[PDB]
């Protein structure tokens, strides 16, 4: 996270680290949905142009953390993973149009002070919250730049962007399955997602029923922070068709 | 980053 | 579950973090 602040404790409760076992290491954020699916992007797990095809026994999560490399011990849980489901539509060869994994655990986590899962949109929600200027949050321990890494969990306030300006800041194809979020060069404030966030959640607390719902999955972006660019989120509600079927069926 | 316990390797 | 999106040291406890204020005001 670029040009965000220190997490406060349980702030983001839903936040997961997937880990990797060996060599021990950062792979991407994730989110916590119930006790036992994890949500992040498909590009954390499987993207052939950089050799990544990471398998169930490659992987841990770690739930409840805010220390980025410290053991929590009494505080964070690490859970092993049962299976790996993949949006079978995917696109790793283009945009990374429906970047989008689910994780089943092998056991259901205990939720805590710091364990909590988010909740995912209705239609409704996502009519009414996922609207130009309004502002979600994003959290993780990725990059604090885009050229170290921080402490702790970091976390950014930012404005949804009209479809138009995402579609004229970049080359890329840009699909109804993305959302793009960020301050124009002409706002002054800025931030962005980075490297190492990947996977983890863009929430936004309904104003309705006073609950966070993760609206977006960090996806993609050039660079971080760049002026005239903008993160890109995997758009969660365009997708919950897949996501209850993958639940229903497994 | 801090070993973790060695039951979850 | 029916309890998502709830924050133990937030929500349930009727606190509020440092800036999801800033969420609020942006939501019109
Ligand atoms: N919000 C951000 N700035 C952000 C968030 C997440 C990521 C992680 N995703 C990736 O690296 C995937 N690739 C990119 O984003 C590509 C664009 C692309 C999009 C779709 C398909 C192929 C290429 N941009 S890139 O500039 O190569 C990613 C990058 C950012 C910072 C340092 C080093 C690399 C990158 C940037
Ligand atoms: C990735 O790994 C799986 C399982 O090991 C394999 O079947 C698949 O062919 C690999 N490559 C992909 C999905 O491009
Ligand atoms: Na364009
Ligand atoms: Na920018």
């Amino acid at each position: 996270i670029v040009e965000g602040s220190d997490a406060e404790i349980g702030m983001s409760p839903w936040q997961v680290m997937l880990f990797r076992k060996s060599p021990q290491e950062l792979l991407c954020g994730a989110s916590l949905i119930s006790d036992r699916w994890v949500l992040t992007a498909a590009h954390c797990l499987l993207y052939p142009p950089w050799d990544k095809n990471f398998t169930e026994n490659d992987l841990l999560v770690r739930i409840g953390k805010h220390s980025r490399t410290r053991y929590e011990r009494n505080i964070e849980k690490i859970s092993m993973l049962e299976k790996i489901y993949i949006h079978p539509r995917y696109n790793w060869r283009e945009n990374l149009d429906r970047d989008i994994a689910l994780m089943k655990l092998k056991k259901p986590v205990a939720f805590s002070d710091y364990i909590h899962p988010v909740c995912l949109p209705d239609r409704e929600t996502a009519a009414s919250l996922l609207q130009a200027g309004y502002k979600g949050r994003v959290t993780g321990w990725g990059n604090l730049k885009e050229t170290g890494q921080p402490s702790v969990l970091q976390v950014v306030n930012l404005p949804i962007v009209e479809r138009p300006v995402c579609k004229d800041s970049t080359r890329i194809r840009i699909t109804d399955n993305m959302f793009c979020a960020g301050y124009k060069p002409d706002e002054g404030k800025r931030g962005d997602a980075c490297e190492g966030d990947s996977g983890g959640p863009f929430v936004m607390k309904s104003p309705f029923n006073n609950r966070w719902y993760q609206m977006g999955i960090v996806s993609w972006g050039e660079g971080c922070d760049r002026d005239g660019k903008y993160g890109f989120y995997t758009h969660v509600f365009r997708l919950k068709k897949w996501i209850q079927k993958v639940i229903d069926q497994f | 980053f801090e070993e973790i316990p060695e039951e979850y390797l | 579950e029916a309890d998502c999106g709830l924050r133990p040291l937030f929500e349930k406890k009727s606190l509020e973090d440092k800036t999801e204020r800033e969420l609020l005001e942006s939501y019109i």
